[PDB]
């Protein structure tokens, strides 16, 4: 029955730490996401939640009728 | 060609109003294309001055502004007088 139906314990074994290795690494990557998410929406300094504001090329730098703009 | 001036006969005999506002829209809506005069038209309009023609810093490098408004360089409206 072993011979035919079944393995040996290693590759159980080593499965289950490939596995583990994959979930713990995972865990800690959503940790590190929700804190990077975090220090990004309160400082605004990285490439997320940058939020439009308004174009300089549409200024006029032209004569304006006036000296003083 | 023929069916075209019968409708245009009926229309002409029975409603005369709506023939010459037809013709007349037709008219304002092609001549302004087919017109010399409008560009003169755009040029009258660019040669107002409306503000101040603020003066440029000479740095040098301009042969083509005038140091006068009498100098010879520069716009000329020679085409406007004899308009
Ligand atoms: C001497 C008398 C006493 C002997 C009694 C022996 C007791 C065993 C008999 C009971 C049958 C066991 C139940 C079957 C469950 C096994 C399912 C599975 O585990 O087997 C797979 C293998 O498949 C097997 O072929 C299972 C086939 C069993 C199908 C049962 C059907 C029997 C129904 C009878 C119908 C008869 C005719 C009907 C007429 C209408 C394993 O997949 P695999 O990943 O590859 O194997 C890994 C191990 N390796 C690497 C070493 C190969
Ligand atoms: C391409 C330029 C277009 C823009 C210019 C037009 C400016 C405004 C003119 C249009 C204003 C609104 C038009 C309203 C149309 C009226 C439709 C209608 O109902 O017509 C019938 C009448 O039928 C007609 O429309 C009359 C004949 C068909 C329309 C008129 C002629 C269409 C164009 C003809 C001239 C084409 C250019 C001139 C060519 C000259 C020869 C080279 C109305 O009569 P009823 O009140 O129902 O009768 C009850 C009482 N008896």
């Amino acid at each position: 029955i072993a011979r035919t139906f079944y393995d040996g314990p290693e590759k159980n074994y080593e499965k289950t730490m490939a596995i583990l290795q994959i979930e713990a690494e995972k865990a800690e990557l959503r940790l590190k996401e929700l804190e990077v998410r975090r220090l990004m929406r309160a400082r605004g300094d990285g490439p997320w939640y940058q939020y439009p504001t308004i174009d300089k090329a549409l200024i006029d730098h032209s004569p304006k009728t006036t000296p003083d703009n | 060609a023929g069916r075209i001036a019968s409708f245009l006969k009926n229309a002409w005999a029975k409603e005369p109003v709506l023939v010459a506002s037809f013709a007349i829209g037709g008219l304002a809506i092609i001549l302004p294309s087919l017109s010399p005069y409008t560009n003169y038209a755009i040029r009258i309009n660019r040669a107002t001055p409306y503000n101040y023609p603020v003066p440029l810093r000479d740095d040098g490098n301009m042969p083509d502004v005038p140091s006068h408004p009498q100098d010879p360089q520069g716009p000329s409206l020679e085409w406007l007088k004899n308009l």
